[PDB]
Order: C-alpha cells, then structure tokens, then sequence
C-alpha cells in the first residue's frame, strides 16, 4: 500500500537524539462508526482527498450491503452488493 | 435528474434508464421472457441479415428480399417482384403485370363490377360462360 | 485486437464491442432512443410469441400465424390461409381456391386482359351486363 | 435455482439467465452478429417508431402506418387503407372499393370462375373482345 | 480504516503502571493459506461477521483470478477477473 501521511493528523513523535525525529504511531482516524455496535457493522476504507469514496461493508440486523460509494457535485457513482437483491451499479443526481 | 440501475436478481436483469419522467427499461427475465419498453422509438439497423423464427415462422430480410414465410405460406417482396404463395394459388406482380393464378376464383361484391380497359380484353373459355338479366 | 466497452453516462449505457474493423454498438439512450447495429446479422428466435406494439399496431408471431394488425386493417398469414381486411373487403386465398369479396370492383389495364380458364366459366350478374367496341 | 451470468471475452458477451430448465440468453459477439434466444416470448414495445433497415430496406411502423418498404416495393398498411406498389402496377383496397390497376392482367384458372354481382355490371373495352367454347 | 477488535482474537497486553493497561500486537489471523505455496497464492480480505465475504486474489500455476465473492443461504454473488476469460459477473444458488 502508498497511503502517505495526509494532513490534520495527530503524531506521537520522539526525539531520540539532537537533531533526529522519528514518526511512530498515529493517533487519529477519518473513518469510525458513531452508532452504538448493533445498529452497524461498519468495515470500511475512505480514500482520497475530500473524502469521497467508500469501500464499505454495512451489516445491520437486516442486511449486508457491499458497496463502492461515490459523491461529487452532482453525481453519486455506486456499487452495491446485498444478499437480498443482488449486484447493481447506479448513477443518479 | 437521470436514474441508472442495473440489477441481477432471482428474477433477472431490470435495466432501466430513466429520466424525470421518460424513461428505457429493459428486462430479461428468468422465467423465460424478454421485454423491452421506450419512450419514443426503437432501432434496429444491420448489414446482411435480420432474422426472427419461431420454430420455422420466419421474417427474414436481405438487402433486397423480404421474406414473411412460414411452413406453406410465404410473401417475397422482392425488388420488383411480389409473389404471394398458398400452393397452389399464386398472386405475382411486376413492373407492369398483374397475373392472379389458382384453381378456382370466386368473386363477389354487392354494386357495380367497373372492369375497363383502354385496349382489346381476350377472354377465353370453356364449354359454358353463361350469364344473367 | 479486440476492443469492449459499457458505459453509464448522463447518455446511458454505450454498449460497443469492436473487432479491428467489425462491430456490435449498441445502445440505451436516455432522450428515449434504443438503437442497435451491427456488421453481419442480426437473429431473435424464440418459443412462443414475438410481439411489437406501438399502441395497438401489432406484428405478432405464432408457431403458426403472422399477423400484422392494427385497428381496422390486418393480414392473417396463417397455415394454408391468408386473409387480406379492410373491412368489409376481403381477399381470402386457400389452398385451391381464390376468393374476392368487397362492395364495388375497379378493374382497370392498359393493354391485354388474358382470362383463361381450363373448364367452364358460370358468369352472373343483374339488369346491366354491357360492353363497347 | 437460478444462474446469472454476465461475460466479457474476445468472442462477446454472453447473457444468458437461466432457470432450472429455462432461460433467456442474449449474446453481442465480436465477429458482427447479435443473436437472442428465449424459452416463451419477445417482447418490444415503443411509443412512436420501430425502424429495422438493412440498406433501405424498411420495416417501419407508426401509429398507424405500417411499412414494409424497398427500392421500389412497399405495402403500406394504413388505417382503412391498403396500398401494394410495384411501380407501375397497384393493388388499393379501401372500406368499400376494391381496385386493381396495372399495364396487362392474365388471369388463370383450372376449374371455376364466378363472378357474381349483386347489382349491374359495367363492362368496357375497345375493339375485341373475343371468346371461345 | 475502520476494522475494530472483533471477538475471539488474541493479544498482548502490557500493564504500564497500576490501572493502566494497554493493547499492542495482534497474535491471531482469521485467513491464512492452507497450501503449500506452490499450489495457491491467496491475497485475501475476509470481512464481516460470519466471514461471507472475500477480497480474494488467487495465482495458482495455471490462472489469475481476481474475486469478490459472498456466500449465504442460497445466494452466491461473486464478481471474478481471469485472465484467461474476462470479467464475470454471477448469481447462483
């Protein structure tokens, strides 16, 4: 993988001599599930700038949707994957 | 304001292409149908061939020919020719021919029968060619 | 050195599959358009039926009929019968027999009107029956 | 028990939905041929026009015309209204007239000619009209 | 990413001070390849409860096959990529 360092992180940085940092851990997120562990399953990957994709995995207590989400100004690309339904692929606006 | 879908279901594919309130949707289902629905038009160009059979009902067309045949029965419109077949009983027209053929004729109609001509008319016959008043 | 696309636009699925020169393109428009091409044939058999309707102007097929109807005006090409509607005015042919039904009869030529027949002729008619020379 | 499948290969693709003994296969191949097969109908509905050429050779159907056009042939099923052209030589059917134009007319038979009218009979011609028995 | 600590895993645990105690490694796999890497080279994500899922990307000595497949109760969605056949798309049960 190359997922560089973007901004607006948070570092723990040591100092192990004069003039030598070094990068450890990272203590910080983009992507988490702010509902209460029985509502979702959320097992996904933001990516880019702006933040607009998914590579998310939703269960809740009726489903399971794979999906490839994205949203620009005026497009909403997908790739949906249920177990109910089946696989599709959508372009609206 | 388009919609785009594109399923596959227990049912089969549902492609529709929609938009605000006209609209394409296609399906093919897997009950052994195949629609297709539009808005306004559907088309359907080739190069040599368009043929649609049902079990030997054809319509068939070329570059030239047109063919609505089934076992028995056929219409060619070809170019310049027109053949229509019930064997035997034929109706051929050309550029400048009109020959009904068959076994008998019957022809019957309720007021007026204008057969005109602007040459000679050749009947011929047998044995009766009766009439009345 | 083939080449296969399948879009999805604000257009609507461009479904193209390219040889170096041949091709199968077709598409789903969502201005409301099917189109379909090709570079050899098109074929479509099925089992049963095959209808296309434009408000009630069929061409439906059966394993035995073809018909091209639409309100008031139809050809039945069935097995070994063909009828021809306008009602009321019918060309029905059969396997040895051609009929014409209607309510007046125009019959015009320019030049020979050849009317054999290999056995008898049994004309009739009512008041008039008249002829020139 | 369904199967869906949905390829992309160097011949095309290859759309087939079955059931357990049914289905629905379409294919696009890349040696220019569309073929499409079912196990009970096809059907293609639309709003204005259905046009399949092959090089001018039509198909088209409207509201209310139905052609079945070439170089030099058509039918042209209109409502109330049937037209078959080769030009010069026509065959118009309309509600209450049935008319037959052409340059010459042969007309054959093997056994019977009727030709009833339920009213007059208006028969022209110029300098022969010969006969036989 | 958002991929927590699911159930059933196994870790080292420091214990710093009194009262605080802290997570470090992960000793434990939910995928592994089973073969003797000459037969099989599995690049995989399972995901999900219940593990219906695989970002899977297997090289045997015959074949490439990129595959997302899911299995549940008579549904088997897929999405496979050879490079011998093309790209797929499957509905099975």
């Amino acid at each position: 993988q190359f997922i560089p360092l973007r901004n607006d992180d948070i570092i723990l940085i040591e100092i192990q001599s004069f003039t030598k940092g070094e990068i450890i851990e990272l203590i910080s997120n983009s992507a988490i599930s702010t509902k209460k562990a029985q509502q979702q399953l959320l097992q996904r990957q933001l990516l880019g700038s702006k933040e607009n994709c998914e590579m998310a995995y939703t269960q809740t207590s009726d489903s399971e949707t794979f999906s490839l989400t994205q949203v620009n100004e005026d497009c909403e690309n997908s790739f949906l994957i249920n177990d109910k339904k089946g696989i599709f692929l959508r372009y609206k606006s | 304001k388009a919609d785009h879908i594109f399923n596959l279901e227990e049912q089969g594919l549902l492609i529709d292409i929609k938009d605000d309130s006209k609209g394409c949707t296609t399906k093919l289902e897997s009950s052994g149908k195949i629609t297709h629905n539009a808005t306004e038009s559907i088309e359907s160009s080739a190069d040599k061939q368009i043929i649609e059979n049902v079990k030997d009902s054809k319509i068939s067309i070329t570059e030239k020919e047109i063919l609505l045949a089934t076992k028995k029965s056929s219409i060619m419109l070809s170019e310049d020719k027109i053949v229509i077949k019930i064997g035997n009983s034929l109706i051929i027209l050309d550029d400048s021919n009109i020959s009904l053929e068959s076994a008998t004729i019957n022809i019957k109609s309720s007021a007026n029968i204008n057969i005109q001509a602007s040459q000679n008319i050749d009947i011929k016959s047998l044995n009766n060619s009766i009439k009345a008043d």
